[PDB]
């Protein structure tokens, strides 16, 4: 209950890189080239 | 900026949480919180650690530790300093005369031989040699060869080692003599310069070079200048100062410029000693703080312990020599521990307990701990006396020490935040009924004493201080009544007998019991 | 003896003058002999001898040689109490700053030096140097020079350079500072260019420099050089039983200060390194700071018990300080307490006192009597006699008690009736007997309560108790005029049972000769207490100037009424007792007796009523059984029907026909209806019974059921409790505030099961907690109310003013809920009450309106009077008796000296714990329209053309009975000047969309209307019509954004139609989001809708209404009369400008666009009108409307909170608090006075200042009144002794000391602290005489 700090700091304090953090907390989409994208029907719930 | 956002939020809501204030922001945090509550304005809106210990740590930090050789140089510096002042004071004449007079007084059995001197670089033989040199040198003041004789006298005087107390006494005596000379000189300068605008150039030309005769002032009065004419009005005080200076010159037996140069060298040496000692202590502050962390909960606050430790270090650094080779961290810890322990034993409890009694209490506590661990249950006063070698009454007396006074604000009510001090009564107040009884007794005595011949009433009021300013004896009331100490006793006895039987004194019987 | 108190700063010379010696050692006492040490904190030389007339050694130990200083010890031979009066001093080695003048919020030191507080702190803690009068060497005074900067500046400067560090630098700064010259410089600055804050800051600086110059202090006195030492006996080291001691925390703090000071003095001789001396000086500053105030700058120093030590400051402030714990309330001699019992045999003026308590409390009186009568010779014999409790002692005690009042008090003293004086009657036992009728005054029940008893000592105190506080003097409440001595619960039941007829009782139809025969028949068993008979009654009337003429006639009554008539005094009629006599009939009876006859007959009557009620309640033998709780026979049917309906609703919802948010409400309504039906059936079955008969036929009569009798008479209970006993327990709530849908369908005659009881517990816990919280809040409100308005006192007989409030009945739309009699009774008319026919004066002037005048006014049917009020009183420093009214507790015009502020505060705070479209007329009268412009619409009826139209129903008697508000543009069936019948809806309107309507008829053309710049194309597909919707400024293009839609009216001849009666063109600038429906060229009838524009309570309401808080969205009022206009748009908020008819127009306000304005830019408005709509503000009303309008808004807005809960208090008490709220005036023009332009001054001072000045050859100063809250208005006290009592002590003493303030005790809270007579009551004459002699 001391002065507030951004949460991600602690993640870095556990020896986590930014790429690893984004991998843990987020999903990803990909593209191919021209400029073709692999469509996943479920993801596009609003488009 | 950041404070402005928190203030805006607080104004909008009228209240704030600890987390919000802390994020948007130990002693600095408390100070900021206190400032924020100010509004619930302009001064607070516009508005290091404040801990006396953190600032001390900061100010100490800007220091460099000393290695083994790092002390040696400093040490030698100190010696040079002291050596210099010795050579500065070896030339003072009156010092040797005072030493000889004190030695003669000691020889008159007024003090121990050894207390006078801490040896030399045998004591009676060296004193005899010193006396011989003094007698052969004092009677040869004749200028041409006297300087070499005085130099030899001082050189042989150097072989001696003097007690610090009397050496410091001689130094202080020389200092006060120089202070008197300088005060007279300053009075002369103020009465001649400020009062008459006497140029400094004339003072240098005349005062300097001789500084003994009155030609520098008396003969300058006819220089044909306004300051010379104005010096007539203040010529009396300047002449008196000149006479005092001439008298002092006899004592000094030296040129005042030489005295000034000697004092300058002494001051330089003293400053060198001082700077060396400061450099040494600044480094050793770390040792002082390191030692004084084993006495935290003893009644003294950490900083007081640190300051007492600093006194001990300053004493050691003055009593440390590199001949022995003790790494300071071994000759110094002892003084630090001694000082801290004595200070704790002198200013740690409100009702002061002497040092020896503190040691006795600590020893008793240690023995009690050992006994409790060993036997298992507890030691009793008889067993404590047996194990501690005491009459078993001293043990009880030591156990009866008053411990530590209870804070008078200790919340004891537990129902209305009552304090222990609300339940302590005033035991010296006189009950209102006893005051009324005293007044009634006075009235009864006044009533009864009016029922006998005026002479008897006067005698009884004279003997017993009834309404009188003070008591009186038989002979004084006899002087009052022109009789001698016998008829007065008889009349007093008659009156007491008259008041004795009932029907004349019955309410008094009621007062009696 | 002194008559004033002065406060200032102490010079070192002054501190050395107080002291008798210097404390040099930190020692207190020897650990072996326990004697004071030498030069220690407890020293006999410095502070005096330890025992009366005795040196420390003992060589001098007699009174005979007093005043001599023993040579061995040096201890003066005097009284030991002198140790309680002598101070010492400690000469600090180095100066120390005073924490009060450093860490205060304004930071007096920094303010005076004009330096930031952080600079001062860092220089204090030996961080950076400061240049003091550096000189012409390129240095600036008060410049921070860190160690390195100072070192490099010292080089190249052979001059001294005048730089220092620590508190010595601050002291040198303060001592060098010159105040007159700096004040002159600041005057020069103020003369030249002025900025928004530059002029303000320079004025503040010059003013505070002037104040400090005039106070007589010197700045350098803020830096301590000598420290005073408190006398030893106020910080005692006292032996406790055993070898233990107890000591005050001040001994520790003084020991620390002395230890560090001595260590520093020792250290400065060793020539230590500067690090050490700097640390020592920092520690010394810290220790002195901790001593003066611990826990304010850093961390609080703690002791062995690991608690923060109490400092000197901590001994003054707080609820446990000298100012509050001991000076305003303390323990008292000659007092006792005990449990209270009933004692129903007593008289209203006497109580029952145990013999043991009476013997203990009156001991000195008994000693005096025994000695006087010769029973005892000395006081010791008397003591022994009373200790043995001989026989003569009790006769002496009975003689002492004869006529000696005692004050009885109960702990929660909410009003002044919580202390009352009674005459003791000695009883056996150990409980106090309290008269029943007084219980309600104390709020006391006999289930374990306790009372305290005090005995007045002096003749004056006894006479005050007999004449002011006696229980027979306080029979009327002081909050209103109603009696507070009403019989409560069992007297009421007895009198109800006695006077309660029955259909066919024994001895019915008899004809008695009077009350005596009725009692003789009832008592011998020949008649029933309720048998309808004819009795010859003789009653007296004051149909003369007090003559009591008699009339004898045969009344038709019962035996009970005839018997009860024996106790009624002469003047009253027989119709008072000729009824059922519930709870309120008895109170009306007592009130009638008091007003007609007086005080003594009322007291006698009340006692007789109590006795008769108790006797006949016992006689009836009324009990409570389980058969008295009659459950309805149809309850099961009602519950089953409700179950069926709710089940049908649930299954309908299961079919997806209704949203759950609506089925919930449907179920709630079903259960509410079922509960109402069950309650109605129960009450119908329980309130009537069949009896037979004079001839033999069934006849109904009111029930004699016991529960119904208790509820109906008002003795105890209600319809809700009976509903829970025999109906159904009802509908419970939830912790979230929701109402659980399924109710408790069981009563208490039947049992609850586990779940129903669980819900009941949910409710009960919350009830208890809420009670506790309400009791907590209602005390804080009362404390604030007393603090703000304590010193108000009646101090004049007539100010002569001709102004006052306009009293008229209060009407909330429909019926009237407070007649004129309640609001006008007991006040003083400010103007002649002309007859409603305007013939002659009905009530001349300055006539206290008592009951007769109120009856006269009611008879003539006047509905508006002008009554003098406190808030408009011309008296200075107090109020006059004529502008107040009458006492309300004595019945006559209030007396001079009476403290009305405390009474007002107590009356307002005492009831705190209790408190938690279309228009249809209703009577046959005449419609009267006020503030409305009329016109005839196309239909031929009358349409309102105003925003403040008021409709009143003036009956044939000319009295208003129904007041209604009608919005703009409503069709009226009838109008003014035409009689109407009942049930006629004289007005109706559409409460939707917008009331935008036109005023004339004719062809409409879209003047200054371009498509694509101000409108959008949205055709009405449903109807096929084309409508031009006006978009907003943002969406529309800039091509025509500045243009507005104007629809001019034209004719078929091509001319222009203008506004009738004026040449102003007829254009309507419609705002954004306006749907234009009608096309151009389509004639419109009058009033056509051009555009269909779319769209607390309880105690906290009272507390936030006396604090003058501003609501969330205050409705905007018209700042100035003039044509409304607009300026630059969308500059954060919409801008509006009002241009007067001729006057300048410097007013412009950033009105937010969110607010839905109710005025168009082409419509003039006068000041005080509403532009927006919403809650009003208390401050805006005072500024726009006079003082009489803000007071009216308050005395009516807080009286609504009390009326809902049934609490009634007089309006006098709310106008007393308001008078103290708006008490400061702000000056606008200085005039020929000596007042600054922008200054706040007491309104009393400015009023008299220009009054005398105007009488001379000068001109007075204008001003504007200001309104504050009760917490901000109580901080403007002009005495620093009453202010420190309830404000922050540290702030008040710090500012009063620098200002050199002196206060002459003139209030009620200051003479209590000092211990002299208050200037309010019996002490009012004493103070006036003192002022008279002092003036001489
Ligand atoms: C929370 C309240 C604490 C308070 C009730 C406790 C805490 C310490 C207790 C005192 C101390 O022991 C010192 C004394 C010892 C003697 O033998 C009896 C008296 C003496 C004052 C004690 C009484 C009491 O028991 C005290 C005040
Ligand atoms: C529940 C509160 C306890 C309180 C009523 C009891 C518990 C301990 C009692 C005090 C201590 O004994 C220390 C002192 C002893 C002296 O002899 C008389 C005074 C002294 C303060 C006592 C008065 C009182 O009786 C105390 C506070
Ligand atoms: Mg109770
Ligand atoms: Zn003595
Ligand atoms: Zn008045």
């Amino acid at each position: 209950r001391r002065r507030k700090l951004p949460a991600t700091i602690i993640l870095r304090a556990l020896n986590y890189t930014t790429e690893q953090i984004l991998d843990l907390f987020f999903e990803k989409v990909i593209f191919e080239i021209k400029l073709q994208m692999e469509l996943v029907p479920e993801r596009l719930r609003g488009e | 900026s950041q404070l402005k956002l928190l203030v805006t939020r607080g104004k909008e809501q009228g209240y704030l949480t600890y987390a919000e204030v802390n994020d948007h922001l130990d002693a600095d945090d408390l100070m900021l919180a206190e400032n924020t509550a100010d509004e619930d304005a302009a001064e607070a809106a516009a508005q290091r650690t404040t801990d006396p210990v953190r600032m001390y740590m900061r100010e100490m930090g800007t220091v460099e530790l000393l290695t083994r050789e790092g002390e040696i140089d400093i040490a030698k510096r100190i010696e040079d300093g002291i050596n210099q002042v010795q050579c500065s004071v070896a030339e003072y004449p009156e010092a040797i005369t005072y030493l000889l007079e004190q030695y003669d007084r000691v020889e008159a059995e007024e003090a121990r031989l050894s207390d006078l001197i801490t040896g030399f670089v045998l004591a009676r033989e060296k004193f005899a040699e010193l006396r011989a040199q003094y007698v052969v040198t004092r009677d040869t003041i004749k200028h041409a060869t006297a300087q070499e004789e005085i130099l030899k006298l001082s050189e042989v005087f150097k072989q001696f080692r003097l007690v610090p107390k009397q050496f410091d006494y001689l130094v202080n005596s020389m200092r006060v003599m120089m202070d008197r000379v300088r005060t007279q000189e300053r009075l002369i300068m103020k009465l001649c310069v400020e009062q008459c605008k006497m140029p400094k150039k004339n003072f240098i030309t005349l005062f300097t070079g001789n500084e003994t005769s009155d030609t520098w002032f008396n003969a300058a009065i006819a220089m044909n200048k306004p300051w010379s004419e104005k010096l007539h009005d203040v010529s009396e005080e300047v002449h008196r100062a000149l006479q005092k200076l001439q008298q002092i010159e006899e004592e000094t037996g030296l040129t005042i410029e030489q005295v000034k140069d000697i004092n300058r060298r002494m001051s330089i040496g003293e400053a060198k000693a001082r700077r060396a000692k400061k450099e040494m202590v600044e480094a050793n502050l770390r040792l002082v703080i390191s030692i004084a962390k084993k006495y935290t909960n003893r009644g003294l606050q950490f900083l007081d312990l640190i300051q007492e430790g600093n006194i001990g270090l300053m004493k050691a650094v003055d009593k440390f020599e590199y001949r022995r080779g003790y790494k300071f961290s071994t000759y110094a810890t002892w003084w630090i521990r001694q000082a801290i322990t004595r200070s704790i034993a002198d200013q740690a409890r409100t009702i002061r307990i002497p040092v020896h009694m503190i040691e006795t209490i600590n020893k008793l506590n240690r023995i009690s701990r050992q006994m409790l661990q060993e036997m298992g249950r507890e030691p009793t006063p008889e067993e404590l006396a047996e194990r501690m070698l005491m009459p078993e009454d001293k043990i009880r007396k030591v156990l009866k020490i008053a411990k530590e006074p209870i804070s008078m604000e200790t919340p004891i009510g537990d129902d209305e935040d009552s304090h222990l001090g609300d339940f302590i009564e005033d035991t010296t107040l006189e009950l209102p009924l006893d005051s009324a009884t005293t007044e009634s007794l006075r009235a009864a005595t006044h009533d009864v004493l009016a029922g006998l011949t005026a002479r008897e009433a006067k005698v009884l009021r004279m003997r017993f201080g009834i309404d009188m300013n003070t008591d009186y004896t038989l002979e004084e009331v006899g002087k009052q009544f022109d009789v001698t100490r016998e008829r007065i006793r008889q009349i007093e006895a008659k009156a007491l007998r008259k008041l004795r039987h009932p029907s004349r004194s019955e309410v008094l019987r009621s007062f009696l019991d | 003896e002194f008559d004033a108190i002065k406060i200032a700063l102490a010079s070192p010379d002054m501190i050395r003058s107080w002291s008798f010696g210097e404390v040099k050692k930190p020692e207190t006492i020897n650990y072996r002999t326990f004697k004071p040490e030498r030069d220690g904190l407890f020293c006999a030389r410095i502070f005096g001898p330890v025992k009366d007339y005795e040196c420390l050694c003992g060589k001098y130990k007699r009174l005979k040689h007093r005043g001599v200083i023993c040579e061995k010890c040096g201890v003066e031979v005097t009284q030991t109490k002198v140790r309680r009066e002598r101070m010492g001093h400690i000469e600090l080695a180095s100066p120390t700053a005073h924490i009060w003048f450093l860490k205060s919020l304004p930071s007096r030191i920094g303010l005076l030096l004009d330096m930031p507080l952080r600079d001062i702190e860092r220089v204090l803690y030996f961080e950076s140097y400061v240049v003091i009068e550096g000189g012409m060497t390129n240095l600036e005074r008060q410049q921070i020079l860190t160690e390195e900067q100072y070192l490099d500046a010292l080089e190249e400067f052979g001059d001294e350079f005048d730089a220092k560090m620590g508190a010595e630098a601050i002291q040198a700064l303060l001592k060098s500072m010159d105040l007159e010259q700096e004040c002159e410089q600041l005057r020069e600055e103020l003369n030249e260019t002025n900025s928004e804050t530059k002029r303000k800051k320079l004025t503040k600086r010059i003013k505070l420099l002037e104040a400090f110059v005039q106070s007589g202090n010197k700045p350098e006195w803020m830096i301590l050089t000598v420290l005073p030492v408190l006398p030893p006996d106020l910080r005692p080291l006292v032996p406790l039983d055993g070898g233990r001691f107890a000591t005050s925390d001040l001994n520790d703090l003084y020991r620390r200060v002395i230890n560090r000071n001595n260590r520093l003095k020792r250290l400065l001789d060793l020539a230590a390194p500067d690090i050490i001396v700097r640390n020592e000086k920092r520690m010394l500053q810290e220790a002195v700071d901790a001593l003066l105030d611990n826990g304010r700058r850093g961390r609080a120093i703690t002791g062995s018990n690991k608690r923060p030590l109490k400092s000197l400051a901590d001994m003054i402030k707080g609820k446990q300080g000298r100012f509050r714990q001991n000076l305003l309330g303390k323990r008292v001699d000659y007092s006792g307490r005990s449990v209270i019992t009933v004692g129903p045999y007593l008289r209203l003026h006497q109580c029952g006192l145990p013999k043991k308590m009476a013997l203990e409390l009156f001991k000195p009186f008994i000693y005096g009597k025994l000695e006087l009568r010769g029973l005892a010779t000395t006081i010791k014999a008397a003591k022994k006699m009373v200790e043995r409790e001989e026989a003569v002692v009790w006769d002496i005690l009975d003689e002492v008690i004869r006529e000696h009042p005692v004050l009885l008090n109960r702990a929660p003293t909410l009003h002044r009736l919580g202390i009352q004086a009674f005459e003791p009657v000695l009883i056996e036992g150990k409980a106090i007997q309290l008269h029943p009728l007084v219980c309600a005054a104390y709020n006391a029940d006999f289930d374990g309560d306790q009372m305290a008893v005090h005995v007045p000592l002096t003749l004056e105190a006894q006479l005050e108790a007999r004449a002011l506080m006696m229980s027979t003097n306080n029979i009327l409440s002081p909050a209103n005029g109603e009696p507070i001595i009403v019989p409560s619960q069992d007297v009421v039941l007895g009198l109800y049972y006695m006077t309660r007829d029955c259909v066919n009782a024994k001895g019915e139809g008899m004809v008695l000769t009077g009350p005596k025969e009725a009692e003789r028949l009832y008592r011998s068993g020949l008649a029933s207490l309720h048998a309808r008979v004819k009795v010859r009654i003789t009653e007296y009337e004051k149909d003369a100037n007090g003559e009591l003429v008699a009339k004898t006639s045969l009344k038709d009554t019962t035996v009970g009424r005839a018997i009860l008539w024996m106790i009624v005094p002469k003047g009253l009629p027989y119709s008072i007792v000729n009824q059922a006599l519930g709870k309120k009939a008895i109170s009306k009876m007592l009130n009638t007796c008091y007003r007609i006859l007086g005080l003594k007959p009322t007291v006698i009557f009340a006692d007789q009523i109590m006795y008769t009620g108790f006797a006949y309640a016992a006689r009836s033998g009324a009990s409570v059984g389980i058969d008295d709780m009659v459950i309805p026979e149809k309850k099961h049917e009602i519950i089953s029907e409700a179950e069926a309906e709710v089940a049908e609703i649930q299954e309908q919802f299961q079919s997806g026909l209704v949203t759950a948010g609506e089925r919930y409400n449907k179920v709630i309504d079903i259960w509410a209806a079922a509960n109402d039906r069950v309650s109605k059936a129960m009450m119908d079955n329980l309130q009537t019974e069949t009896v037979i008969n004079r001839d033999g036929q069934e006849e109904k009569q009111v029930s004699f059921n016991s529960i119904y009798m208790m509820a109906d008479s008002g003795a105890r209970g209600s319809a809700a409790q009976i509903r829970q006993l025999a109906g159904m327990r009802g509908l419970m709530a939830k912790p979230d505030g929701s109402i659980i849908e399924t109710p408790i369908t069981a009563n208490f005659r039947e049992g609850l099961n586990v779940l129903q009881y669980f819900i009941s517990t949910h409710g009960a816990r919350k009830g208890l907690a809420d009670t506790a919280l309400k009791t907590a809040n209602s005390g804080y409100l009362t404390r604030r109310l007393v603090d703000v308005a304590q010193d108000l006192v009646v101090t004049e007989d007539d100010c002569g003013t001709h102004e006052g409030i306009m009293m008229t009945p209060v009407i909330e739309g429909g019926d009237v809920k407070e007649p004129l009699r309640d609001r006008v009774l007991g006040r003083v008319t400010a103007e002649d009450v002309l007859k409603p026919g305007t013939a002659d004066i009905l009530v001349p002037r300055n006539t206290l309106l008592h009951e007769q005048w109120c009856d006269l006014l009611e008879e003539n049917s006047v509905d508006a009077v002008k009554v003098r009020s406190v808030v408009s009183c011309d008296t200075d420093f107090g109020v006059c008796a004529h502008c107040y009214g009458r006492d309300l507790a004595r019945g006559h015009i209030i007396n001079k000296g009476e403290a009305i502020g405390v009474i007002a505060a107590q009356s307002i705070g005492e009831p705190g714990t209790q408190l938690t479209s279309s228009i249809q007329v209703k009577n046959k009268g005449s419609i009267k329209l006020s503030n409305v412009k009329s016109v005839v619409n196309s239909s031929g009826k009358l349409v309102i053309t105003s925003r403040n139209t008021e409709l009143k129903l003036i009956d044939e008697f000319g009295r208003t009975k129904e007041s209604y508000k009608v919005p703009y543009g409503a069709v009226l069936a009838k109008g003014d000047g035409e009689q109407v019948a009942g049930g006629e809806t004289v007005a109706n309107w559409d409460p939707h969309t917008m009331p935008v309507i036109t005023e004339v008829s004719g062809f409409v053309r879209f003047t200054d209307m371009i498509d694509g710049q101000t409108i959008t194309r949205q055709t009405d597909e449903l109807t096929g019509l084309s409508s031009l919707v006006v978009l907003d400024s943002a969406e529309r293009t800039a091509g025509g954004k500045d243009l507005r839609p104007a629809l001019k009216i034209v004719d078929a001849q091509g001319n222009d139609v203008l506004i009738p009666g004026t040449d102003m063109p007829a254009q309507y600038f419609l705002p954004g989001k306006a749907i234009v429906q009608l096309e151009d060229g389509v004639q419109i009838s009058s009033g056509d809708t051009l555009a269909r524009i779319p769209q607390t309570g309880g105690l906290p309401r009272v507390a936030d209404l006396f604090e003058a808080r501003r609501p969330k969205e205050p409705a905007i009022l018209a700042e100035i009369s003039g044509i409304v206009s607009f300026g630059k748009e969308t500059k954060g908020k919409r801008r509006l400008v009002i241009t007067p008819v001729d006057g300048s127009d410097p007013y412009e306000e950033m009105i937010p666009k969110w607010r839905q304005l109710n005025v168009f830019e082409g419509e003039r408005v006068e000041r005080g009108d509403v532009i927006s709509d919403g809650p009003e503000a208390p401050h805006d009303i005072l500024r726009l409307r006079g003082v009489h309008a803000v007071t009216r808004y308050i005395v009516n807005e807080v009286q609504d909170v009390y009326r809902l809960q049934g609490v009634k208090i007089n309006d006098k008490h709310i106008e007393v608090i308001v008078r103290q709220m708006l008490r400061k005036a702000t000056i606008v023009n200085a005039g020929s006075s000596d007042f600054l332009e922008g200054e706040q001054v007491e309104y009393s001072r400015v009023k008299i200042a220009n009054r005398e000045l105007e009488a001379n050859g000068k001109v007075g100063a204008t001003y504007s009144r200001d309104l504050l809250g009760i917490t901000k208005a109580s901080l403007a006290t002009e005495s620093f002794i009453s202010a420190a009592s309830f404000q922050e002590t540290t702030r008040v003493l710090t500012e009063a000391a620098v200002a050199g303030k002196r206060d002459e005790l003139r209030g009620l809270k200051e003479n209590v602290i000092v211990g002299r007579l208050i200037p309010a009551g019996t002490g009012y004459a004493y103070h006036q005489d003192r002022m008279r002699r002092r003036a001489a």
